[PDB]
């Protein structure tokens, strides 16, 4: 579960994103596409040519999502509801490959904000995306 | 390992900008606060409750320097992972019983340090080069298993 | 998580199972310590010999904590809220044994009840297993 | 490579008596049913809508025989996997861009139709040499990943 700190931590990483959350986001993807390609399987309709308009919507929708799971993070699974259903059940995505994403965008978020990703908050940042991916995968904290 | 000719590249010429006495302590210290079962095989090393507590134990430090100069002296003949990391090998996997995934935990550790320190310079496609070095290092680490 | 359909399932096969679900526990445990030997440093001064008496207890342990995650479950998380504590923060199980030892039990519910183990009561199981092993790693979260 | 002759002959053994056919159908039809997101690489495959479609469905089966096969000859020489799956893992991680963790997947589910079809005889023993050959096909076609 997540502490107060964690939750102090969580929300002060995040608002440092600025108006950059959809950018960060839609690197986010790019880095995982290409660290990871099986992960471009899940996106057969997509351009996921560098720079995609495609994926910068996308990572404007998981940012989005994110933002929301920061807002209510007392109640992960009642947020992330409609998306756990349409990843577990709708696009069966491998649970496994969750924390693909969850890497790419703890990388995304420690080469834009050196200074506020002290071992602490990337910690709770950690434990955050595991939850998320969790609720995602099987609605489990 | 099928290291590319620019994966060598960039793998060797970040590796020479790196603060490996600070880049040590900060994966291995991040690594035990993240995944706490790493833990276990610490024992000896002191207080491990906190960030605060590992962070500031002088025994992490000096031991993620270790990893990080074996990473460093690894990065030096690349087509040779395996051999640079035999001895390793029987270390981690004979003796001490670590699971394979958490080499590779430890190398995305290194990743997100690398990430800390290089910003823009991180690219995503000198990321995919890391990956394989991470990728790499554990399979050279798990030589031993199977 | 879990289908109407995968309870019904995994009530009907973990039912057949019955007075042998010790049984079957003590030979999941000496499938894994045989299988994936690193499994063997959590229990550093059991007997792990074959036929042991101690991983046959063992076994009766895992198999009645089984049986009572299928009578709550949708209430896993408060079933097995102790044993999750256990786990992860006295025993430092790492989370990928879980997958471990849920694959060496449906190997064993396959050895002994192939006709029952059809590919839809496979899939359920596998999905209980999954469950439960989220569960156990909750506290690392 | 890592096997003992021990773990040679349980595997040689144990495959001779194996249905190919019916075992090769029965390994891919459940990948497909118990892990779905497996079937996002057999859309060409037709119908995979349901339990009963896929392990009803004559592509499904046709190529789960191939599969077994590939298996099969390579049971022929175990102590060099890495070299016998060396063009089926150029074709699985460059081409097919299949998860290397989904290789031990397969494997497992190999494993539970061994255990399905054999029963009391597939002891722990036995299932202990059988992972041994999952650990090393998966790491053999996973080769071209780093
Ligand atoms: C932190 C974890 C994740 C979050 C917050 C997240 C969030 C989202 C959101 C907000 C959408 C758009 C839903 C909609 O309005 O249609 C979406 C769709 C989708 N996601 Fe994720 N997701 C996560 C993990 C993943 C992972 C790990 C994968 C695959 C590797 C994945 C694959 C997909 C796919 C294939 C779609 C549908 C895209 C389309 O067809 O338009 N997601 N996700
Ligand atoms: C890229 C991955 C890794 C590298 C390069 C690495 C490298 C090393 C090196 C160079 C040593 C020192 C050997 C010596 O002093 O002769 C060492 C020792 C050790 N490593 Fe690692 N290691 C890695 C991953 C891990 C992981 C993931 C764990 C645990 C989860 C681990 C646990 C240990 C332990 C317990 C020791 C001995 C500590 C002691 O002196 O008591 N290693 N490793
Ligand atoms: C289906 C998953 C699992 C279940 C249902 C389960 C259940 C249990 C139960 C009921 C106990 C008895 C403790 C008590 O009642 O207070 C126990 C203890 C224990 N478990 Fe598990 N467990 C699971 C997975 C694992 C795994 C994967 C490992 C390690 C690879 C593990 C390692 C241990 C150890 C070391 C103990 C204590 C043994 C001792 O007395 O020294 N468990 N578990
Ligand atoms: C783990 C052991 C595996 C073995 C031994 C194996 C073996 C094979 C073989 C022999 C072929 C035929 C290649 C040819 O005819 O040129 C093939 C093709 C293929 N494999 Fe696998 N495979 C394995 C795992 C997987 C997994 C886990 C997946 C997906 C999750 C997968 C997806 C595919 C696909 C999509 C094809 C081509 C299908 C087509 O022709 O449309 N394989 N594999």
């Amino acid at each position: 579960v997540l502490s107060p700190a964690d939750k102090t931590n969580v929300k002060a990483a995040w608002g440092k994103v600025g108006a950059h959350a959809g950018e960060y986001g839609a690197e986010a993807l790019e880095r995982m596409f290409l660290s990871f390609p099986t992960t471009k399987t899940y996106f057969p309709h997509f351009d996921l040519s560098h720079g995609s308009a495609q994926v910068k919507g996308h990572g404007k929708k998981v940012a989005d999502a994110l933002t929301n799971a920061v807002a209510h993070v007392d109640d992960m699974p009642n947020a992330l509801s409609a998306l756990s259903d349409l990843h577990a059940h709708k696009l069966r995505v491998d649970p496994v490959n969750f924390k693909l994403l969850s890497h790419c965008l703890l990388v995304t978020l420690a080469a834009h904000l050196p200074a506020e990703f002290t071992p602490a908050v990337h910690a709770s940042l950690d434990k955050f995306l595991a939850s998320v991916s969790t609720v995602l995968t099987s609605k489990y904290r | 390992v099928h290291f590319t000719e620019e994966d060598k590249a960039t793998i060797t010429s970040l590796w020479g900008k790196v603060n490996v006495e600070d880049a040590g302590g900060e994966t291995l210290g991040r690594l035990l606060v993240v995944y706490p079962w790493t833990q276990r095989f610490f024992d000896s090393f002191g207080n491990l409750s906190s960030a605060s507590a590992i962070m500031g134990n002088p025994k992490v430090k000096a031991h993620g320097k270790k990893v990080l100069t074996s990473l460093g002296d690894a990065i030096k003949h690349l087509d040779d992972l395996k051999g640079t990391f035999a001895q390793l090998s029987e270390l981690h996997c004979d003796k001490l019983h670590v699971d394979p995934e958490n080499f590779k935990l430890l190398g995305n550790v290194l990743v997100t340090v690398l990430a800390i320190h290089f910003g823009k310079e991180f690219t995503p496609e000198v990321q995919a080069s890391w990956q394989k070095m991470v990728t790499g290092v554990a399979s050279a680490l798990s030589s031993r298993y199977h």
